[PDB]
């Protein structure tokens, strides 16, 4: 079926990249059966996160399987599926399966947006990462700077989190090419496809579709308020951002708003925040950025019909209503289970880790937030976890980046009962 | 062991609301949501569907009912599927309401088990009651013979009933007395009978007459 | 009004109870003005938690407001008002805030209700209490066993979690008597009054109301589930239940399953618990027990509802259905209403007190929940929180018990807008 | 004294809408939504209820109430199932509207406490002003007896209320003048009456109208 | 500078649809869903609401608007009431749409601004233009003056402006000439028109009707 | 080869149910939700949406589609509007059921590709089984000529294929005979017809009915 056939095939492409990275020719220093796993879910999920640190373990060769499987993850398996069969068509039961994977409605002429999206990424990851991240990175030659200046780009279109050298960006606080052309890459790779080639197409602030003005309105006003909330909170501590000039406090805290959803870049060290801003980053990082996408747990959208639709009941209006145009129910219910079944499982990954593991227990919450909402960022476990406490961030990170859905829907019994039955009162207060 | 009424009708509604009362195993079919919610205090179990549709009916699992009950007696070609249905699924035992001659004949070919018509039946037996002011109420155990309640007339007001026989004289015999409330089953000659009291007699149906007439 | 009116004398009560437990007769050793208002709060919203012991800063007089302040938040403010009144006609304006209060959805016969609560309460409170804790503590004397076996019941009952004595009763961890007789008080007290009343008139195991079929099969699971939990996990554990009897590790494992809603009291030490356990723990007291009720945040019911319901939609049947009686749309969405709120709320706490306070993470976190709750339980961060800390835990505790949504409803403007708009389209997956 | 008015119509609303501005306690009823929403802030209180169905008269908590008044006037079916129902479950004042002669009877022997017929009433007193252009107003004391409030004709313009004396002349009494909203009650001749001046007499009905005739 | 369209007819519509092309602000609203739906691409806004309920003309902000259009053509009841509310909430211009001489009648007494009969009027010029096949468009500038466009015949086929005077002959003037698209205005003696030419004339309506019988 | 069937109606229906059953790519459409419900489980996939609005069309992607066909028969309104969509938005097949001649020629005019008129034709070949009891089924190769297959009767019975010859005698030649089921097709004189075989004949339509008259 449709959600199998994405699920299955998702899966495959982590163990075909798990036994390519396990291949001595992409390994330095031999590598682990559940470190070669892990390495390869995080990068064909998009999380972000690494057990084994990728600039020094991964050969030139491994770090090439890194960035395909960050490709494929990114804009879908079933896209390049469609892509190959296109260069090789296309039937119905094919455009089935696509606008399941990219999460759409109707069948509506989706491969257009699979020839969009695909050209649109290459074409911006080319231009912006080899021409303008080689600007200022040929300081590392030739045959290390047009490589570390794609890989970069690669990564940060797709949302993924790998940077190749140990510091995950630290050292480019304050550089305006790397601040610029990687939140240029992972903001606009994350919001959808849809408000892509809406804005390409459509052209004008107002013929905008409810999706596309919510997503670029939505965007817009929570980096401003995380930007604001990094700012204020990590401000006065010494540990980041203190021993910054006030301009360079600006390109961190900018960065640090706009990473967790779902880039997974550090630009600051994430281990050594006032725990306040930490707790903030969590429900930034639940929230990811858009339902296009290049990856989220429960997306931006997600969260404000649910969000508008309790503030709505509460007034009460008898509609949920946004931009005066009104949200139909099966937009709700579908949002109330993508949000369901996203927090409870990162609840089980919590419970589960706080038995899989001896750590402090700040660290393991942010950790499974940031596995299921594929981000990438951690106070850093990542390195410490347990063998089994691996395998339940990979299963978290499988789920969080397929659609806790598409998931369920892959085991799940289709049953269509017709009949009805009688009203049963229940309280609820 | 269980009953599934499909039609909660006057007909259908009051069969549930006693098998319920008996305390069995009743489940509630209909498709108007209003009926379901009223009977739903009133039976085992109430449902919404479609008796017509077969996958609803499977859904109901009726194929776990030993009678099932269509009292849909207004809308012929309901009741005629919902009937199909059942015998079709194997039902064992299939009672249904008929709405005249023809809606019975439609039912009797696609092997209803046993079916009703509780309009012209009652409709007869109220009839009766009208015509022959006498009598209150009827069994019949043949196309002749009858058991028949009778209200006493003043024409027998204090009337002993061996001194008023009615075996010996009319071929009929007297099964019960009923003064005051007070019931007297199988009475013994002499017994005395007030005015209005109830007289249940029995034997040949234009033999009580005769006796309705002469002796009362 | 109906909402304000709830919100203006519940916290009414709050201020006199501060007042009257700040004043000498009642205090041992003089009391902040910070920790009159929080005890007082404390009591009064039936949580639990104490900044200053009770045993031993609070008189004889002072322990008798708490038990009247405890009587009061248990039964609910308006309970009180209408007895006041009854006693003293009945008014629809009156059975309006009532039903509001004892959160119904219909006006019928509710004061039939209030007329059977109490009747109740104050039956099982004094039979089970004064007669059932006195034939097992008068080994505390007369003037000591026969005042602290009744007020241990009225904080039994009403799910309130103060204790008398400083071991929050761990003292009694094998003792059948405190076991029982305080289960039995604080397990009835938690399911609805709905389901007293329903299953004292009622009587068989058939004629039972869906809401009162939910709560009396959804508490025995949970207890199961949840006594299973605390026994695989805190077996072996030796800072709590590994050093007792196989007898013993049940009258524990079955108490610390059965106490986190809502009552609040220790068999065990929380603070020393494998934080699996914990994390656990702090699911179960988010899901109160029952909505009648005696406390909750949001009350079991809700969450079987928002869980069923998810459930019924990835099947997914059109309706969402138990028991084969389907329910309303209108149940969902306030479900979904309760639900994000008192979420919400919890996120907001455990973000505050990270900031404002210096401290563990699982600490502050197990505290909001329980604050929220109502619960009364702590990892003990209670004694030791900043004056800040105790205002917004006060906060906390008077939106958990008052119920998140009654709170809004009582700042809310009420906006009945007839028109509606065009759909809209917005993707969430 | 707390109120319900099952039936929002032009009159049960109206019923409402009033002991509501008065300040009472007023439950609004009815069956349709869209009237109930309208009525919400014109009450004490709102409620979508079908008032021929028991359990949700119970679920108003009907027997709350002292006085009930069932404004359906178009439904004979409607009103007197709720009305029944009313005195089945004691209500101790049942005022009911309703609609022609006949539904008045069954009304009556089911039990209301008061039966009205706005339209009718204001019917015939409006056909009064009608028919006699000089009564603007009236009250009926009895068949015979009543108070009628007049328009002045040019026939009594600046004429002296004792010169112009009814209470010897027509065996009726004038107690009131209004001149230009100015209200004079009780008033004492002599007084000046100007034309279109509000007067009210008082009498015999016959005896007014022949007033009416030869003063007017 | 705010438009608020209220009816979406194929006039409303059609209003709500230029309007917004032309890029200004427009409320589009009908009572029917479907309606609103269709128009939400068409409009700056869409709103379902019954224009004849206050409260409804109030959640849309009606008084923020200039110009309110009133597009209910069919439905006397509904105009009337809505045109009305609108008066009463002092909106400065009032648009509505009429559907016969005593429609227009009701407005006219309730105020409405300026009152139309698209249909009527689109009427007359259509049958002006059936009658008189020469006839392609015109606009009155007042009862007896208008200007005309007129389909050449062959009896103008390459005919001379000076040649063929109508401004000494008939007292009309030619405006312009359109020969294959190609237009000519303020056209200057002499010009070839060619057949099937659009000839724009100008003068009393007896006049061009003289040249259109003598000249055509 | 992608088919999209808009009309899922009895002969909708069974165009997507069988090209679903040969297994087929085929999107069922119908404005009816409980149409497409029904169809889910026996097409590639179903859709609700109303066939006349273009947007709608856009959505289920139907430019995708090499054959689309409208089987909306009832609906002349829906049917046009539909087919002309389909043209304008260029789908190579345009397959459409008619409902009389009227509709036939407006589809033809949109330029529907093929028309096809399900009960006409239906109709026409019944009623040939009707009148000429003997002729079981046929298929005309042109307006003359005709394969027919014939009921044999007892004037047949053990008759031999080439003693009773058609071939020379009317100009006819027997295809294939069925006897008890068994199948002898291009059959070798002599052979054995029973009676009710099944006897295929070829030849002129006049030459058979020739045939049927003075052989059987
Ligand atoms: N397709 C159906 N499936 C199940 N129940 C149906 C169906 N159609 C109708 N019903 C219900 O079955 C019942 C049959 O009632 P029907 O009114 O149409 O007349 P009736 O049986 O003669 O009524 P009564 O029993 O009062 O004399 C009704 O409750 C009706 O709503
Ligand atoms: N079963 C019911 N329960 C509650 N309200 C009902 C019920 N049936 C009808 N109504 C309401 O009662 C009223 C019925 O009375 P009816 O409107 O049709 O008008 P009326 O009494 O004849 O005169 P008027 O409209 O001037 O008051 C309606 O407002 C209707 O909505
Ligand atoms: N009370 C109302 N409130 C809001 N919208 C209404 C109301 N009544 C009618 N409408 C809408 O306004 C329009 C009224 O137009 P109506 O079609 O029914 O005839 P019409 O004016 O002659 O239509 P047309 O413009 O095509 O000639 C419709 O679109 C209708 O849906
Ligand atoms: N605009 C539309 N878009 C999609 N489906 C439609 C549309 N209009 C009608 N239908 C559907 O087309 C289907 C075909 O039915 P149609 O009623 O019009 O009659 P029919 O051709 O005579 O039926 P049948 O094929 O059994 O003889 C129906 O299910 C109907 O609901
Ligand atoms: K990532
Ligand atoms: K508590």
């Amino acid at each position: 079926t449709p959600p199998q056939v994405l699920a299955i095939g998702f899966f495959l492409t982590i163990i075909i990249g798990a036994v390519l990275l396990m291949l001595p020719i992409s390994t330095t220093k031999p590598l682990s059966w559940i470190d070669a796993l892990f390495t390869a879910a995080s990068a064909t999920t998009v999380t972000g996160l690494a057990v084994v640190d990728t600039g020094t373990q991964f050969t030139v060769f491994g770090q090439t399987v890194i960035m395909g499987l960050i490709q494929i993850g990114g804009l879908g398996f079933m896209t390049f599926a469609v892509l190959i069969v296109m260069i090789l068509k296309i039937g119905l039961k094919e455009r089935m399966l696509v606008q399941e994977a990219l999460n759409q409605p109707t069948i509506g002429g989706v491969i257009g947006l699979v020839k969009v999206l695909f050209l649109f990424s290459i074409s911006i990851e080319l231009i912006a990462a080899l021409i303008l991240s080689i600007r200022l990175v040929p300081q590392y030659g030739w045959s290390s700077g047009l490589f570390a200046s794609l890989f970069h780009a690669i990564s940060a279109f797709n949302n993924a989190g790998f940077s190749l050298w140990p510091d995950n960006l630290m050292s480019y606080v304050g550089d305006p090419t790397v601040n610029l052309v990687i939140t240029f890459l992972f903001i606009t790779g994350g919001i959808g496809f849809t408000v892509l080639f809406d804005v390409m197409k459509n052209r004008r602030f107002k013929t905008f579709s409810l999706h596309t003005k919510l997503m670029l309105t939505g965007t817009l006003m929570l980096n401003a308020i995380a930007m604001l909330t990094v700012f204020i909170l990590e401000y006065s501590n010494p540990g980041t951002l203190g021993h910054l000039h006030i301009v360079d406090k600006l390109w961190a805290s900018y960065f640090q708003a706009v990473t967790p959803r779902t880039a997974g870049f550090n630009s600051l060290d994430f281990g050594s925040m006032r725990e306040g801003t930490i707790v903030f980053t969590l429900l930034l990082m639940f929230i990811g950025a858009g339902s296009a996408s290049t990856a989220s747990g429960i997306k931006l959208t997600t969260f404000i019909v649910i969000l508008t639709s309790v503030i709505a009941y509460l007034r009460g209006k008898k509609e949920t209503v946004i931009f005066r145009r009104s949200i139909k129910y099966p937009i709700i219910i579908k949002a109330l289970a993508v949000s369901v079944t996203s927090l409870f499982i990162v609840f089980l990954g919590i419970f589960a880790l706080t038995i899989t593991e001896q750590a402090p227990f700040l660290q393991i919450v942010f950790e499974t937030f940031s596995a299921f909402g594929t981000v990438g960022l951690t106070m850093g476990l990542t390195p410490e976890l347990t063998t089994a406490g691996k395998c339940i961030i990979i299963v978290i990170m499988f789920i969080g980046r397929i659609g806790p859905l598409t998931f369920v829907f892959s085991f799940a019994k289709t049953e269509q009962s017709n009949i009805r039955y009688p009203d049963g009162e229940v309280f609820t207060g | 062991k269980q009953f599934a009424v499909i039609g909660l009708g006057r007909f259908g509604g009051s069969i549930v609301k006693e098998l319920h009362r008996m305390g069995h195993e009743v489940l509630a079919v209909d498709i108007n949501e209003e009926k379901v919610n009223a009977y739903a205090s009133y039976a085992t179990h109430a449902v919404i569907a479609n008796a017509t549709e077969e996958n609803e009916l499977l859904s109901l699992g009726i194929r776990n009912f030993e009678y099932v009950i269509v009292a849909i007696g207004a809308n012929i070609q309901a009741s005629t599927l919902t009937t199909l249905l059942l015998k079709e699924l194997d039902i064992p035992n299939i009672w249904v309401k008929a709405q005249n001659y023809y809606h019975h004949k439609v039912l009797e070919k696609i092997g209803a088990d046993r079916i009703i018509h509780p309009e012209k039946d009652m409709g007869v037996k109220i009839a009766q009651s009208l015509s022959d002011e006498n009598v209150l109420n009827y069994i019949d155990l043949s196309d002749e013979y009858s058991i028949v309640e009778l209200l006493a007339t003043r024409k027998l007001d204090s009337k002993s009933i061996i001194d008023l026989n009615v075996r010996a004289k009319y071929g009929c015999t007297i099964l019960a007395i009923k003064h005051h409330g007070d019931i007297c089953l199988s009475p013994a000659p002499e017994d005395i009978i007030r005015e209005q009291d109830c007289l249940v007699i029995m034997g040949h149906k234009k033999d009580i007459k005769r006796f309705e007439n002469e002796g009362m």
